[PDB]
């Protein structure tokens, strides 16, 4: 350590900054302002770093002082503690489901129903079934045979002018 | 078209207001009258066109009227910087010039 | 913008003399250009104009048959050809860029038509 | 040059629908007997496109918006429209793109051009050549800043008998046009029914485009006024204008190449199904052909309502390190830092992060930092790394081939160097 | 754009713009000639099982 050496030689100050992400209160945080909760609502949530998409909802599930965070069956995060205040909300993915489309063949006519699988007539001339919410056929009380198979009993058909009818 | 101004001299002071007059000997076409302003040693410099319509960059105390045979160049509050002659000129049967009015400090 | 007169100077009665205006700045080929003078202490009087083209010429009256006026659009040049000078044409000569009216003038070539 | 020309006939815009328009070949590919499923910024169908009209004193020639892309077609008998103009401010602060049609010639320039409000090309006749000339000084004033030209032949070709449908966009460094000329017989508004549109150049402007206006050309043969607002008289030619967004369809393809049909698979469910088939005709059944998910309106930030700051200062600014085998290590904890401005920070030699970048470090929190501190030489800097070997890594400082953190260096000669 | 094929005389009407052709599996069906502006089929070479 001569001012004279060469800079392979010279001295060099070195700090090295290791994080460890110990599953507990992350106390050590990068300037980052909180926001507002907003409960049973679709949102995108970050608590102490652990983010994801679901609903907040309010919950009866007794975490013992210690516990910050709950899991699911498939390692995924069931409930949280607030950080700000010490309440337990559980975290449930927003509604989703298949789509499909009832339709009679093109050579008869372009008009189609849709159904929304496994699904509540909510966030989506309207059927609620056990199926999911069917939109596009009117509900029938007359009976028939089976023409295009919907599920859970419930069958549709192009007939009378005429329209898709459940 | 014979173009006479009047009066030939104006003597007047800063802040006041000027009123200079053109005659034409013909009716303009398509009011076809320009006012010009000229300074000792200078080029002349365009002030007003379409009779009433002020040039790029001339001030708003410069304004035009008139209509026919008989057009006004008004300027409202006469500045340091006014004091020139002024030439009058039609454009709409050849190109001609009025005999000019000088405006003096009195 | 910007206009440059040359080739005034004393001239003899009866002779002749040509006036040149070199444009720069601007679209020459698409302005009529005019020429005016003004006599010592006397007022503006015009002269000549050649349209954009050069296809159409107008003259004063107190000039007409004597003057001739053209252009080189090519070489953004415009000519005025004095004939038959008499001493009444000794004149600051203007060279002015057609807005009609004339919006941009250069500053001048002295013509003294003189023994 | 710069005459203004402001006549005053106000009438409301006017909206038509697109049935199905706007389609061009995505790509210099040849298909046929084929059904092709391609995403790329298109005009949805049965789109609500602006009407402008320039009939007679009624002309529309306005400035518009060119967010992504342009559909412009044209239903003409005359040619009155010569071209176009692209840019952001139109003015001589920044470049711009002019597109003009001469007589079996095209004139692309890429200058910073000063246009005229409402500009326009002029016909006049010039008794020398004896032959009407076409001067197109009247559009802009000057041409500053000029990179780019080029040449072509008649993008615009011949009661309105032909129609002429464009396509602009704006790709990264790429201005692309789609062109395609069918004739109608419709005067009304746009024809229903199909054509596609065929490239015709891609011109590597590399400008940033927001805004776009229009030339069309005027007639003066019975009278010619003084030039001004009035004495002029414009033909029948509307035009109609039509924004582009990213899109995907569904394109048909015959035995000969052409495309024919198409079909925009988010138009409707059925449109949906015949895309997830592959087939413009389906069967009776039910089909499955997408998902619904609802989407989350906000983002929900919570974390400890604390005070503090990282004493990062005393560890890099600190007076004297310590030597490498006795290598000082900090823990860091309760406190809120801001890695941005130690990356920011240029008095740092070495600064390698591993598994965490340091940009993306100042919104993650941790239970505990440790930061470790000590002098090493110029040549030793390269050995404190996951995975490395030598003096100091093997009997020194070693690190872990799992290490999650940055390792940052500096030289300090100036501190650490003794003239013996 | 290099492979291996039999090069043949075709009657496909590629456009102007069109330079190559792509069958199902986007491999290429057939080329325009730089030099000549003519189509090319391009027919993989004969080849079956022993
Ligand atoms: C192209 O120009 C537009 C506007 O001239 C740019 O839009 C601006 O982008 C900046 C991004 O820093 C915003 O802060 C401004 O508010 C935007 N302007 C408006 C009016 O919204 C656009 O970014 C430019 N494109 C590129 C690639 O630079
Ligand atoms: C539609 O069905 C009828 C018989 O039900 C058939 O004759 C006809 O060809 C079909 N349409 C098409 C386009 O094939
Ligand atoms: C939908 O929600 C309503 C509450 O408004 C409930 O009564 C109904 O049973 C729900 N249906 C399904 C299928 O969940
Ligand atoms: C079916 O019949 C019941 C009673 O007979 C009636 O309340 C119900 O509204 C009927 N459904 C429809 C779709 O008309
Ligand atoms: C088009 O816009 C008008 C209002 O500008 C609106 O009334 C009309 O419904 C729109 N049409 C479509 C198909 O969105
Ligand atoms: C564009 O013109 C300006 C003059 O305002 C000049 O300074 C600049 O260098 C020009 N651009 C280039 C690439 O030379
Ligand atoms: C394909 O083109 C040929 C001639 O180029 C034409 O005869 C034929 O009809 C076209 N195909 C169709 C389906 O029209």
């Amino acid at each position: 350590f001569q001012p004279t050496n060469g800079v392979g030689y010279q001295p060099y100050r070195v700090v090295v900054l290791s994080f460890e992400l110990l599953h507990a209160p992350a106390t050590v945080c990068g300037p980052k302002k909180s926001t507002n909760l907003v409960k049973n609502k679709c949102v995108n949530f970050n608590f102490n770093g652990l983010t994801g998409t679901g609903v907040l909802t309010e919950s009866n599930k007794k975490f013992l002082p210690f516990q910050q965070f709950g899991r699911d069956i498939a390692d995924t995060t069931d409930a949280v503690r607030d950080p700000q205040t010490l309440e337990i909300l559980d975290i449930t993915p927003c509604s989703f489901g298949g789509v499909s489309v009832i339709t009679p063949g093109t050579n008869t006519s372009n008009q189609v129903a849709v159904l929304y699988q496994d699904v509540n007539c909510t966030e989506v001339n309207v059927f609620q079934t056990r199926a999911g919410c069917l939109i596009g056929a009117e509900h029938v009380n007359n009976s028939y045979e089976c023409d295009i198979p919907i599920g859970a009993g419930i069958c549709a058909s192009y007939q009378t002018s005429q329209s898709i009818i459940a | 078209i014979q173009l006479t101004q009047s009066p030939g001299t104006l003597s007047l002071s800063p802040g006041e207001r000027a009123t200079l007059s053109c005659r034409a000997s013909q009716s303009i076409s398509g009011n076809y009258l320009a006012w010009y302003q000229h300074k000792p040693g200078q080029a002349p410099r365009l002030l007003i066109y379409g009779a009433s319509t002020r040039a790029t960059g001339i001030p708003d105390r410069f304004s035009g009227s008139g209509s026919g045979t008989d057009f006004t160049l008004t300027i409202s509050r006469l500045e340091p910087e006014d004091f020139a002659v002024y030439y009058c000129q039609q454009y709409g049967s050849s190109y001609t010039f009025g005999q000019g009015t000088k405006v003096e400090i009195k | 913008v910007q206009l440059v007169e040359s080739g005034g100077g004393v001239v003899q009665p009866g002779r002749s003399l040509r006036l040149s205006c070199a444009a720069s700045g601007f679209t020459f080929s698409s302005y009529g250009m005019h020429w005016v003078r003004q006599a010592p202490g006397k007022g503006l009087e015009w002269v000549a104009l050649i349209s954009y083209d050069g296809g159409n010429r107008y003259y004063a009256d107190s000039v007409k048959g004597r003057f001739t006026i053209s252009r080189d659009n090519s070489k953004n040049t415009l000519y005025l050809q004095m004939n038959r000078l008499r001493a009444e044409d000794t004149a600051m000569y203007y060279c002015a860029k057609d807005r009609y009216f004339m919006d941009v003038w250069g500053k001048g070539t002295t013509v003294t038509v003189s023994s | 040059q710069c005459v203004n020309l402001t006549t005053r006939t106000q009438l409301p815009p006017a909206y038509t629908n697109s049935f199905t328009r706007g389609v061009y070949y995505p790509d210099k590919v040849f298909r046929s007997s084929v059904l092709h499923s391609t995403q790329d910024l298109f005009l949805p169908f049965f789109s609500n496109v602006t009407w402008f009209h320039a009939i007679h004193k009624r002309f529309d020639n306005p400035v518009l918006p060119f967010n992504d892309g342009v559909y412009f077609a044209s239903t003409e008998k005359s040619n009155i429209i010569r071209g176009w103009i692209f840019g952001t401010t139109l003015d001589s602060k920044t470049q711009s793109l002019l597109i003009v049609n001469n007589a079996t010639n095209v004139v692309i320039k890429v200058c910073e051009f000063q246009f005229c409000n409402d500009p326009f090309l002029g016909v006049y006749y010039h008794k020398n050549n004896k032959s009407w000339m076409e001067s197109e000084f009247r559009v802009y004033s000057s041409a500053n800043n000029c990179t780019f030209e080029y040449v072509s032949q008649p993008f615009l070709m011949d009661n309105f008998k032909n129609l002429r449908e464009f396509v602009f966009k704006n790709i990264d460094g790429y201005f692309k046009i789609y062109s395609k000329h069918t004739p109608i017989n419709l005067v009304r508004d746009l024809p229903q029914g199909f054509s596609a549109l065929e490239p015709l150049v891609d011109l590597p402007i590399g400008i940033n485009i927001t805004r776009f206006q229009t030339l069309l050309a005027l007639h003066r043969s019975y009278l010619t006024p003084g030039d001004s607002s009035s004495g002029w008289t414009a033909g029948a030619a509307a035009y109609y204008v039509g924004y582009l967004q990213p899109r995907t369809f569904l394109l048909k393809y015959n035995e000969n190449g052409t495309i024919t049909d198409a079909v925009d698979c988010a138009l409707d469910p059925l449109s949906e199904t015949k895309c997830t088939l592959k087939s413009f005709t389906v069967e009776k059944g039910i089909y499955q052909t997408s998902n619904f998910r609802v989407q989350p309106t906000e983002s929900i930030v919570r974390f400890p309502n604390i005070t503090n700051l990282c004493p990062f200062g005393e560890v890099f600014n600190a007076t004297r390190f310590a030597s490498v085998y006795a290598w000082n290590r900090k823990r860091i904890s309760n406190c809120v830092a801001d890695y941005s401005v130690l990356y920011n920070s240029a008095s740092f030699s070495t600064f390698k992060c591993y598994g965490v970048s340091p940009t993306k470090l100042n919104d993650l929190c941790f239970t505990n930092v440790y930061a470790d501190s000590f002098v090493i030489r110029g040549d030793e800097v390269r050995q404190i790394a996951p995975g490395q070997t030598g003096k100091i890594a093997d009997y020194n400082y070693k690190l872990p081939d799992d290490f999650t953190g940055c390792v940052i260096a500096w030289n300090s000669n100036n501190l650490d160097s003794k003239v013996g």
